[PDB]
RNA sequence: CCAUCUGUGGGAUUAUGACUGAACGCCUCUAAGUCAGAAUCCCGCCCAGGCGGAACGAUACGGCAGCGCCGCGGAGCCUCGGUUGGCCUCGGAUAGCCGGUCCCCCGCCGGGACCGGGGUCCGGUGCGGAGUGCCCUUCGUCCUGGGAAACGGGGCGCGGCCGGAGAGGCGGCCGCCCCCUCGCCCGUCACGCACCGGCCGUUCGUGGGGAACCUGGCGCUAAACCAUUCGUAGACGACCUGCU
RNA sequence: CGACGUCGCUUUUUGAUCCUUCGAUGUCGGCUCUUCCUAUCAUUGUGAAGCAGAAUUCACCAAGCGUUGGAUUGUUCACCC
């Protein structure tokens, strides 16, 4: 995929109703994708992986983002991810800070792909979940809970190229 | 990683004082001064207390192979310290045993000349480092006795004198003869 | 009194690597350093000038040594400000690194 | 060494961006770029913004962790910060660069001519200067 | 293939602009490293060859041989009338090397040294410093002097003396001076400067530039013997004596 | 005039690219104190790199063989003439519009340097990587004159300090006769901070 | 080598052995920061000397000529680039800039008295205003009034005191002498409908660069090649030579 | 040192193939000459060893400088003083 940034749609399917039976259960699923069309897809994807049914033997009945509870909350994201690397896939249960579920998924692909270059078409997510400071775990964000925090800008530079080329002084990296 | 705050803190001896323009840290107390410039170091030295009771290192945003030299520079300060109220003393003893080391300060303060070596005939000056004064003692019957203040300096000058008498071409498993460095220590005790 | 046109380095040409066209000339005006700069001077008139052995003939004074070749800027090119002009002849090319005069004869302010 | 720190209150100045010139406080760090910031008073909404669109000052407030607008409203009108910042010469800086840039050109042409002469008058009262140093140097 | 057999390269390539010298005489191309730990001195001197000779003498060597003992040895006869020195020139340093400062010759020079300047004397006049002569005999000239010395003394750091020979006391058949600098070793600039300025224009012996039992160096164009072929200049074996267009 | 750019602090490549540009644009580029300017990398690294350019030189020849260059001045001469074109007229013509020299000749001496915040290191390196001084390497890898030149410039050095000094003091005057001769400039001290200067 | 002589000195480090010291309260040659280190490597010595430079000499009696230095005058050619200037501290980045003293002593009668620079104090500033987003110059000719002005301004005026070196351009001031006291900001009569009827190459670096020609003052009177000789050189050239 | 296993490298062997020349590239070996490579026989500096010394073996930085005189074959190759 291409992900810009992912935006977590929902999604709610089903099996053609049979004259069998007059309808099969509906099924709920909430998915990550910068677009619904790309979401009708991959739920189709996870549908076919899980249980006998294919977008030909099915409807998508709903589908349409969950717009973030509070989006000004800061909340840090236990994350349960499995992937595939080159050698065998593996489980795994990373964690992020963020805003908005959506934002916490974003970073969770982008240092996905650096810290483990591992593709954004081998990465399927099973849980996010926005969980309290004693349940987080890994020291770089349990590092984020102070009442207190100070920290100055240790080594600050910024542009200046649109500021000339060609100046006559120098450019100060204290403040 | 990059951990947020790394600190460390060395409660100063009243009997000292430490002036700073930056990263350079001056030592001056009773046996004399000691500078020290500490450039692609990169952290905060901050001084704090009534009679300058603490000096605290400081670094900001570190990675793991970075909050690594924090103690170090502590460590190198606390030695300074430990130099400047006391003084740093080395004691060599040469082993031999078939040709006496024949070991004597040709100058006064440094320059030592060491002859009699296996049967070699090569007399050697080793030049002691700048501020370090050399001094075979007469207390123990083989011993050289170096002394300074930088411990960098006496230590450095005392493995250059150890390494400077070594075979060539020779089974060092059982020709031992030679200088060694032995019992580190300092000028005048608590 | 004093200069009225803005200075300009005749810069190069519209090419893509290995395909060069010499309708379209490109120009750098010094003053103008990023895009969204351009917004001024898009159509201005503009004029390279220059010496030559022969005489000329110029309007509203007798013959001098000086020819130009008339032309004006026509859009935006590039994110650092440079410009495309098109002029009534084709650039010489001996002056790929020279001046050229941007006036302010057609003002839209 | 560095005498201005980022606390749980900092009051900043944007310097980038889409807000770029105005004043915010922020409220809260979320990791090492971005954190929460707002000003009700100076008419920003709250929203994360990097540290790179930011600016510092030395104005520092009182909140928790994290708090209503409401009341950070109070606490800014506390200290009543629209007067201190406009006090402080980084506002003068800006305010005095701006009516430059919207300096007019009959306002050039008073200015030129203006200054012309003050730098004639600074020259002569200089050149006094020049004539009375010599006279008692040695 | 490989070479079946390893020997030495014949010649060596660390000569191999090898061709005729544009000089006729050794050109110095260095000096001794100047040094305020003496007293000046001069450090090059001009001498001709005119042939070897035998030498007898009892042998010092401790420990040796030949210890104690008579040896003949083959000495070389260069002479050397004494030098007048005739001008001073200064260089200064510049991040590109050396310049040539300034330059300040005698009052008079002699006309073995005048001739040095000139292709036909007999088709010429002979009119070199006619006019800087007066640069001497007139007093703002002298001033002018004052400023040179001046000059040379704070910003050169390297002076050295013109010399030359003087043929008239000698059977060769040239007429024609052969003029060198020669760069003096010693205390400060002011020192050389000032002691040279003293001794423009007199009589230079030897035993006073070189000392004695010394260790020299000698600086000259060889021989020339034409152009030559290839089994003598870089000495490579004769092909068997059967071969074809060339052996 | 024509631009001078300090050597002094800035990265090769990052001053190379810009020079070269506005050499071929037109501007007459003048490069000092190019002894000082840095490489980014320590220095036994870079010394490796250019050992491994100067045994690209022939068999023997200069003829078939590259023309190595050691001093500073002509290292950065050269790679300059690598980002320019040097097969063509524009570029022969452009080439010979920059001129470097080793720290700072007196026509250029009593004039101001501008620099290229684009290139310094301080800006354009991290604090803990390593670095090499081109003075260095030059004079590791054959440059006879690291004395002379370090001598002459640190002889401008004080030259141009009482230049400094009079210019402080200079600069101090201009206080005092401002704050000696305000009652006539008030009007005038309006007009200005009106349209917002000084301030 | 079938006889004879002569053949050289430094720097940076690699392997490797170490100092201090964490990483990891210990330990550690290493991660920051140091040392020793060699037929290697780089330079020095020796060979040549760049559409690369330097200093210095002499620089044309048909004075009845060819030329140079000054101050302009006079055209004609052709080459074509711009279209105000900036005169300058080091440098630091996890810091600086600037002020003045209470103070520290240091070289020029320092120390016996005037003199800054150097340190150490403490104060104002810092997203740098003692800021290149910066500073200075800066805008048709004319009468009279207010403010700075008179310690002024100008003189290819004299001269001086003096200076300037990595490629001397150029610098101030001053003894004078002469000339105006007007030229700068704000106002008062105006004056060639300035001329262009709406309209392009005119609006300054300019007295610009180079060849070739006709004015006044002060100064110059040469060398090169050939021919010839020599043999310390030579394939021929080239080189070393002599020639009232 | 290294078996039973196994992964590579090199093109100083011999093969496999037919792409280039059949209106032509003169195809063995030797002699002479330059230069290059390193996976180092000797030498400069080093670690290791079942290393006391003496020799010798393994390994590291390293091609600056050496690597011969002859009987027999055309010999490359070999063999011997």
């Amino acid at each position: 995929k291409a992900s810009g940034t992912l935006r977590e749609y929902k999604v709610v399917g089903r099996c053609l109703p049979t004259p069998k039976c007059h309808t099969p259960p509906l099924y709920r699923m909430r998915i990550f994708a910068p677009n619904h069309v790309v979401a009708k897809s991959r739920f189709w994807y996870f549908v076919s992986q899980l249980k006998k049914m294919k977008k030909s033997s099915g409807e998508i009945v709903y589908c349409g983002q969950v717009f973030e509870k509070s989006p000004l909350r800061v909340k840090n994201f236990g994350i349960w991810l499995r992937y595939d690397s080159r050698s065998g896939t593996h489980n795994m249960y990373r964690e992020y800070r963020d805003l908005t579920t959506a934002g916490a998924v974003t970073q969770c692909y982008r240092d996905m792909g650096a810290r483990h270059r591992a593709r954004a078409h081998s990465i399927q997510i099973m849980k996010v979940e926005e969980i309290a400071a004693s349940k987080c775990r890994r020291p770089a964000v349990k590092q984020f809970h102070d009442s207190k925090i100070k920290f100055p800008l240790p080594h600050r530079v910024l542009r200046r190229q649109h500021k000339p080329r060609f100046t006559t002084k120098r450019p100060n990296t204290f403040f | 990683m990059k951990t947020i705050l790394s600190n460390q803190t060395v409660d100063i001896p009243e009997n000292v004082d430490i002036s700073l323009k930056g990263r350079t840290v001056i030592v001056k107390g009773p046996r004399g001064t000691l500078r020290r410039d500490f450039n692609h170091i990169n952290v905060e030295l901050s001084l704090l207390g009534k009679k300058k009771k603490r000096l605290r290192v400081d670094k900001w945003w570190g990675n793991r192979k970075e909050l690594a030299t924090v103690r170090t520079i502590c460590s190198h300060v606390q030695n300074m310290i430990k130099g400047v109220t006391l003084g740093f003393r080395y004691k060599m003893r040469s082993v031999y045993a078939h040709f006496p080391i024949n070991v004597v300060i040709q100058e006064n303060g440094s320059l030592v000349e060491i002859r009699n070596f296996l049967g070699e005939k090569y007399i050697r000056r080793v030049r002691m480092r700048p501020g370090v004064a050399c001094s075979v003692s007469q207390a123990q019957k083989d011993e050289l006795v170096l002394e300074g203040n930088d411990i960098e300096l006496v230590s450095n000058s005392a493995a250059l004198i150890q390494q400077a008498t070594t075979v060539k071409n020779k089974d060092i498993r059982k020709f031992l003869d030679g200088i060694y460095v032995s019992e580190k220590g300092t000028v005048q005790q608590a | 009194s004093g200069r009225l046109w803005c200075k300009a380095i005749f810069a190069g040409y519209k090419r893509g690597l290995r395909n060069q066209r010499e309708h379209t000339a490109l120009l750098k005006i010094e003053g103008v350093y990023a895009r969204d700069e351009t917004e001024f001077y898009l159509g201005k008139r503009c004029a390279y000038v220059y010496k030559a052995k022969n005489n000329t003939v110029t309007p509203g004074g007798k013959p001098n040594k000086t020819r130009v070749i008339w032309g004006k800027v026509t859009r935006a090119h590039g994110n650092s400000g440079m410009v495309r002009a098109k002029f009534r002849s084709n650039l010489p090319a001996k002056a790929i690194g020279h001046r050229i005069r941007v006036m302010l004869y057609p003002s839209r302010i | 060494v560095f005498r201005r720190f980022v606390e749980v209150g900092r009051v900043a100045y944007v310097s980038f961006g889409p807000h770029a010139g105005k004043l915010v406080a922020i409220v809260d760090v979320i990791d090492q770029n971005r954190a929460l910031v707002d000003g009700p008073c100076t008419r920003v909404r709250r929203q994360a913004m990097p540290f790179k669109c930011m600016q510092l000052t030395d104005f520092i407030l009182k909140f928790p962790h994290s708090a209503r607008q409401k009341y950070v409203r109070k606490a800014w009108e506390k200290a009543d910060i629209n007067t201190k910042w406009a006090a402080t010469r980084w506002a003068k800086k800006i305010e005095a660069r701006e009516r430059k840039a919207k300096m007019t050109d009959f306002d050039r042409y008073k200015v030129m001519k203006a200054k012309k002469m003050r730098n004639r008058i600074i020259k002569n009262e200089v050149k006094k200067l020049q004539r009375a140093a010599l006279l008692k140097a040695s | 293939s490989h070479r079946k057999f390893s020997a030495p390269r014949h010649g060596s390539l660390g000569f191999l602009p090898r061709k005729r010298s544009s000089r006729h005489r050794g050109k110095v191309k260095s000096f001794p490293k100047d040094d305020p730990s003496k007293p000046v001195h001069l450090t090059a001197f001009l001498g001709y060859k005119a042939g070897m000779t035998h030498i007898v003498r009892e042998v010092d060597r401790p420990g040796s041989k030949v210890n104690k003992k008579e040896v003949v040895e083959a000495v070389t006869i260069v002479e050397t009338p004494p030098m007048v020195v005739v001008g001073i020139v200064g260089y200064v340093e510049t991040p590109r090397g050396l310049r040539t400062f300034k330059t300040v010759f005698a009052e008079h020079i002699s006309d073995e040294c005048k001739r040095r300047f000139y292709k036909n004397w007999h088709k010429s006049k002979k009119k070199a410093f006619t006019k800087y002569c007066k640069k001497w005999q007139d007093d703002a000239g002298k001033r002018q002097l004052d400023k040179d010395f001046s000059s040379m003394k704070k910003y050169c750091q390297v002076i050295r003396v013109l010399a030359h020979t003087q043929m008239r006391l000698l059977p060769l058949r040239q007429k024609k001076a052969h003029l060198m600098e020669i760069q003096v070793n010693g205390g400060t600039v002011a020192e050389k400067l000032d002691w040279a300025r003293e001794r423009l224009e007199q009589q230079v012996p030897v035993s006073q530039v070189f000392g004695q039992d010394e260790m020299i160096d000698v600086i000259g164009v060889t021989k020339g013997k034409g152009y030559k072929g290839v089994t003598s200049r870089w000495h490579t074996k004769k092909l068997p004596r059967k071969t074809h267009r060339g052996l | 005039q024509v631009l001078v750019l300090d050597g002094r602090g800035h990265l090769l490549g990052r001053l190379a690219a810009i020079v070269a540009k506005q050499v071929l644009l037109g501007r007459k580029v003048v490069v000092v104190r190019c002894e000082g300017i840095n490489i980014s990398g320590n220095f036994y690294r870079n010394k490796l790199k250019y050992l491994a350019f100067l045994r690209k030189r022939m068999n023997t020849n200069p003829s078939r063989g590259p023309y190595h260059f050691r001093a500073p001045s002509r290292i950065f001469w050269r790679t300059v003439r690598g980002m320019l074109p040097h097969k063509t007229k524009r570029g022969q013509a452009a080439l010979d519009r920059l001129k470097v020299f080793d720290g700072i000749p007196p026509p250029y001496d009593k004039k101001k340097r501008m620099v290229v915040p684009a290139a310094l290191k301080v800006v354009r390196l991290k604090p803990t990587r390593k670095f090499a001084y081109l003075g260095r390497l030059a004079h590791e890898v054959g440059w006879k004159y690291q004395a002379v030149t370090a001598t002459l410039e640190e002889k401008r050095k004080e030259k141009a300090k009482i230049h400094y000094r009079k210019k402080k003091q200079l600069m101090r005057l201009r206080k005092q006769a401002e704050k000696n001769v305000e009652k006539k400039i008030s009007k005038f001290t309006d007009v200005l901070k009106t349209h917002g200067l000084l301030v």
